[PDB]
């Protein structure tokens, strides 16, 4: 999980 | 003929329309923006999903801000007379009101303005759908355990996340929002009106996803997408 | 029992819920804000419309910013366990993200935060509807001739106008948006899902209204409302 | 017609  | 009703957009033009997918994965080193692992999964899923809805899909990868603006301008100057609708999907970094080209930001308003009812006459009165997988800020959701028309009419902005919030992307599976959107379109596009499909997307994202991180700041976080509708009729991808 | 579906909010609690109407007509002289002629027509129309939907309506008039915040805080601390939903209508001056008390602005985020899923537990999982008749800026539309859940989940913001735009109010008839919203609720609340009602409101505002002004800057202008949905289920005002 |  990563943020944009 | 008999009594007529005018509650849904005409979707039986010869063509459904274009689906422009802008997939920005790799950013110029000088911007300091990280690569967006998982976005190719999203782009492929969207291409297949919109292909099955009979859209003319054009995938574009790693566009600069200048290329994004030129592409949108050029597309807005095509003759859409025989097309029922227009779809643009933006996959990139972003902030509130902004999506990133590979070398810097683009105002979302600049992109969408090309398609205003007065500036793209062959799309006037037709639904113009902008699907946006990008951050809208840096807030994290901690969750809780349980006759003229307006020039801005006939747009729908399907945002992946609430205003002000980060948007979550899984490097293996794709983004939470795009995964869910494609699944709900595949299951329901022959059955449900578009706002009802997007509401199922909201529920899927809200209930089935939660972040896992070694960093406590980013761990156990939640996301709700944000449907922003300026549409004036119901939208069904099928016709009778 | 037989197969069950969970696609719509449970609206058969003992009470539909509260409908808080904040009607700001007269502003403190020092703010320089004009009186909002026609807003009492809106407030009366909303009171009657929501009464017929079986909401417990509370009308409040000419509240300061401090009174707005205190009222929202107090309402959010009531026990809503027996209520299906919550509705708040704001009639005032505004700018993007802001509604005006009689003596100064209130951040919309401050108002809505009291009702977050983690801060108002008796409304968690229930639809929280904010209906906003207020400007969102100063743009004019010239028209064209033709398990955890997110804390931000389960809100719907029914804005009268597009982001960045003025919102139009007629001093005799009431605001374009509220007039249209009440008419569509009266006609369709026993028939259509709420997003479909609001889409009919979008069409009515977009097609049936155009400004008349002696000032060319403000003459012949158009408006499109903006539905912003973070809802996770379909919303019907009736139940079976 | 007036604006808010």
């Amino acid at each position: 999980d990563e943020v944009d | 003929s008999g009594i007529s009703l005018d509650n849904s957009y005409k979707m039986d033009y010869p063509e459904m329309g274009l689906c422009i997918i802008i997939n920005n994965k790799n950013f110029h080193k000088s911007t300091g923006m990280t690569s967006r692992s998982g976005t190719d999964v999203d782009a492929a899923n969207l291409r297949e999903t919109f292909r099955n809805l009979k859209y003319e899909v054009r995938n574009k990868n790693d566009l600069t801000r200048e290329e994004i603006v030129e592409l949108m301008r050029d597309v807005s100057k095509e003759d859409h007379s025989k097309r029922s609708s227009f779809v643009c999907v933006l996959l990139s970094h972003g902030e509130e009101g902004i999506i990133f080209g590979t070398n810097g930001p683009v105002d979302l308003k600049k992109i969408t303005n090309f398609f205003r009812g007065d500036r793209c006459r062959s799309l006037t009165g037709k639904p113009k759908l902008f699907i946006i997988q990008a951050c809208r800020g840096t807030e994290l959701d901690c969750g809780i355990e349980t006759h003229k028309i307006p020039v801005e009419a006939d747009f729908l902005y399907a945002y992946s996340t609430a205003p002000g919030y980060y948007s979550w992307r899984n490097s293996k599976d794709g983004s939470w929002f795009i995964q869910s959107l494609c699944a709900m379109l595949k299951q329901y596009a022959d059955k449900l009106e578009f706002m009802h499909i997007l509401t199922r997307v909201n529920r899927k994202v809200a209930t089935e996803f939660e972040s896992f991180s070694f960093d406590a700041t980013f761990h156990a976080k939640k996301q709700i997408p944000c449907i922003m509708s300026m549409l004036t009729k119901e939208l069904y991808f099928y016709h009778h």
